[PDB]
């Protein structure tokens, strides 16, 4: 119903919040509706590409944990993921 | 599934590997008997070329 | 017999293959020798007078009292 | 409510939010959309065969899903990844930057002629771009904007 | 939810149909396995046979390098897993025998091997992946690098030996230089010791690979069953929750009639 | 209260449809009680055979996915049912 | 009844089913048992890292149970191996012989100090006992009791 | 609605699509099918251990279903050789022909009483019939009626 109504969510999950991501914000679940219209210039010309970029870093993530060999694009790209985290 | 996790790691891990053999056909591209030659010559030398940006 | 499998097994009047020193014609009978070959054809005469060519990448023959083997490689 | 909705309609358009959470806008679910005019004698052949073969690669994906899930892709035949990999190429080709969301992605939105949207996915799922990466179909125009993102991505 | 659970059902009964298919086919390549095996046995024999007797007659000192210098370690693993511990037992060993001797050259056949040895520490001199059950061609390929590495000080290759369907023993051959068996002479052992190494690699990898679809067969067997433990666990919370809906929405249809 | 009313079913299914099936009918579940009785010879001396050879098809199309290893028969089986479908 | 409790409370601790099955007593959720005093300019940020470590690998545990139950142990990762043994060890050392449950268990109850405690799972959490075995943190106090069960064996 | 109709069955008889497709009529699981009353202090020690045999023999044969499928039948030990005929045997001679389906069969109907079924199965579990083949045993009453099928 609240979700219904409000311009967007703010999403906690327990899993996140004990694995260490404290606030536990789920970023691909949490939605702001009014977006980069409610940021400053300044915000708006850093923050644009992070959501995306840690999403993409998740998945890959996951995709190492198979062990297999990763070439220096991929390692790098975990490097950049786990420090942003 | 029940595996959504390895599901998913799995497509985006042998996309990354598609695509990233796409850039090594670019590479060899751009280093481009004899002809046979080549194409094995720099199919492993863009191979290398590609794990190697800096 | 290569790598992978037995090539020749059977009865045969002869064998001749191209040795390292020089040609060899194995009959039955023949003393016990072993010998690396060359790459080239290795004639075969088949039990009743039958012959039969097979170019072979080289190998080893092993030649004892009735049977003689050759263990041929691949390349 | 929704479930008595579905009645009424002449064309109906499903939105998922698995979809949309790969990025995929806009996030139409392909294997639960459907429109009563989808008919050969009202769309042309042309028209119903290429969006029935759409659908058919991508609920064979669908069905694949679940193997990779396990084994990986390396068990896949040649055939059997073929089909994956046009399968994901062609569920990216059908999102489509908005101008309305301009505001979200930064980037300018697309309009599309129906001629050339059944040319285009005609040629994905005839084969005609297995060589073409993935990225090159997501978030484009029409299938020229595929090949001019694939030749600006080589450099 | 039931929105979950009946997708969750779903699931697990679809993977466990593939666990089920995969113990079959498993099974089937394990035959065929065995099969090339009784191939390359007698084979491998024949040559065991003159090895034998040239050595018998191998003057002295000085002999040859490959039969006598005066550590490098190959590990043959799968390059795909669902092997149960196959990879895991034969790595085992091998970070064994290099802590007990070494207080090195790393040579890593198959994924799963480098894999884990790089993570640990990968002293990896070369890397091999070999795409297709493959013939005696790739076993050559990696006889002759190793002795090109020999040329120019001890070659050891580990692999999972068979005992049964259910048990596959990791163990250690040394490869280079050779052991004895408890024109020329000297030309003929110049060319079969080079080729002797190379068909104990070719009998290893064979071995090891019908190794691997036996704990395969037993590793999806268990997965499967596993698969339908699970089953019965979530249809029997899935029918609580079914009957749980239907009790609670009554309740709430009755008492708004109720109500009135 | 209706498949316990009625003499058999014809269940349908948007797998099936999307998959290229069409009509989308699950051969496996859908039945009728009437069955054979309601057919004419011609169609008798043929539809309980192909019912049978589409039957086994089914439960083995999780090779039609793998196969690799597979023997000339199961080939065989495969071969028909997938024109059968 | 209880999600309205919960409301009223400054610390909640959590029994659960699945972990007295296990034989681990007390049957405390880890994950799933809080308190507004768990904070570091409270309890320290030794007492404070500690607890979040220990709760991180017991999630990442749970993050994989799932797979471990149709696969097993042998499909994870070289790395995954490693926090699944010392998450294992770390389920056990959470458990802990109780004086009035000396009746049933015939074990001598223990009370371990919160100093005792923060050391004694800082070095399992650092590895520093990877070469003992799990059994050796089953129902018991303070972590000497664990190497000395590690020699009895 | 199951679980209350539960506590008042003492028996049930399962009838299967399986079981009918392998042509052995009644199409009842030998299994699956159970009764609170199969029980020594009640049909009798005799009674019981017979049963019991054929089920566990019926168990090890579908058992061996995995083992037979994927690599074939000529893998099986001399015992469980043994096991997989006497256990098809036994399947066979819980068939039955019927007199309401005199109609269909054309053959005679046949009511089997009690101890001539206790000791039929008795001796084929025993094994004092592994010389005669299978069909000898299919669509029969008695045991004797086996002994006969085989002669013609």
């Amino acid at each position: 119903n609240v979700i219904s109504i409000t311009d967007g969510q703010i999403f906690l999950e327990t899993e996140l919040f004990f694995q260490g991501i404290r606030p536990a914000v789920n970023t691909g679940l949490s939605v702001s509706r009014v977006g980069s219209a409610a940021q400053t210039k300044a915000m708006k010309s850093v923050a644009g590409p992070v959501k995306l970029e840690l999403a993409q870093y998740r998945e890959m993530a996951a995709f190492a944990q198979f062990g297999s060999d990763l070439d220096a694009a991929t390692q790098k790209l975990l490097n950049r993921g786990a420090r942003l985290t | 599934t029940t595996f959504d996790d390895r599901e998913r790691a799995h497509e985006a891990k042998f996309a990354h590997d598609a695509e990233l053999n796409f850039k090594a056909e670019a590479r060899r591209n751009r280093l481009l008997e004899t002809i046979r030659a080549k194409m094995v010559e720099l199919r492993a030398t863009a191979r290398e070329q590609i794990i190697s940006e800096i | 017999v290569s790598p992978e499998r037995n090539l020749v097994s059977v009865p045969v009047r002869e064998v001749r293959l191209p040795g390292a020193d020089g040609d060899l014609t194995a009959m039955p009978g023949h003393a016990p020798a072993i010998v690396n070959l060359r790459p080239g054809l290795v004639t075969v005469v088949a039990g009743d007078g039958s012959e039969t060519e097979f170019a072979v990448t080289g190998g080893f023959a092993e030649i004892n009292n009735e049977s003689v083997t050759l263990l041929a490689e691949r390349g | 409510a929704p479930a008595t909705t579905f009645a009424h309609l002449d064309a109906t358009t499903v939105l998922s939010r698995a979809i949309s959470e790969l990025g995929i806008y806009p996030a139409v679910d392909p294997l639960d959309s459907n429109s009563r005019i989808l008919d050969p004698a009202v769309v042309g052949e042309e028209h119903y065969q290429v969006a029935r073969d759409v659908q058919g690669i991508l609920q064979k994906y669908k069905s694949l899903q679940d193997i990779i899930a396990i084994l990986g892709m390396d068990e896949l035949s040649e055939e059997d990844k073929l089909t994956v990999a046009r399968a994901r190429k062609i569920q990216r080709f059908l999102s489509q930057p908005f101008d309305v969301a301009k505001v979200f992605t930064g980037s300018d939105g697309v309009q599309v002629p129906l001629e050339d949207t059944i040319k285009s996915f005609k040629a994905v799922v005839a084969g005609e771009y297995d060589h073409l990466p993935e990225a090159a179909f997501y978030m484009v125009g029409g299938i020229e904007d595929v090949k001019a993102k694939a030749q600006r991505l080589a450099a | 939810s039931l929105k979950d659970l009946k997708n969750r059902i779903g699931s697990v009964k679809n993977t466990r149909k593939i666990t089920k298919a995969m113990q079959m086919v498993a099974a089937a390549k394990l035959r065929r396995a065995q099969e090339a095996a009784e191939a390359a046995r007698p084979y491998a024999d024949r040559m065991a046979a003159v090895m034998a007797g040239l050595t018998a007659a191998a003057a002295g000192m000085a002999p040859r390098l490959l039969a006598g210098t005066g550590h490098l370690l190959v590990v043959m693993t799968s390059e795909r897993g669902l092997a149960g511990g196959f990879n895991s037992s034969i790595v085992k060993l091998a970070r064994l025998r290099l802590q007990e001797l070494q207080a090195v050259s790393i040579l890593t056949v198959g994924k799963k091997g480098r894999e884990q040895l790089k993570r640990e520490y990968g002293d990896l001199f070369v890397n091999h992946v070999d795409l297709s059950r493959i013939g005696y061609d790739n076993a050559r390929a990696i006889a002759d690098e190793i002795l090109d590495r020999f040329d120019n000080d001890v070659a050891t290759l580990f692999y999972n030996r068979f005992e049964s369907v259910i048990s596959q023993v990791p163990t250690a051959r040394q490869v280079i230089p050779a052991v004895i068996e408890e024109p020329d002479e000297n030309a003929i052992l110049n060319d079969l010791l080079p080729r002797s190494v190379a068909t104990q690699v070719f009998a290893a990898l064979l071995e090891n690979a019908a190794s691997e679809q036996g704990a395969r067969m037993t590793a999806m067997d268990n997965a499967t069953r596993n698969a339908g433990d699970m089953i019965d666990r979530l249809t029997t919370v899935y029918n609580r929750s079914r009957q749980a809906a239907i009790t609670k929405e009554l309740i709430e249809i009755i008492s708004g009639a109720e109500a009135l």
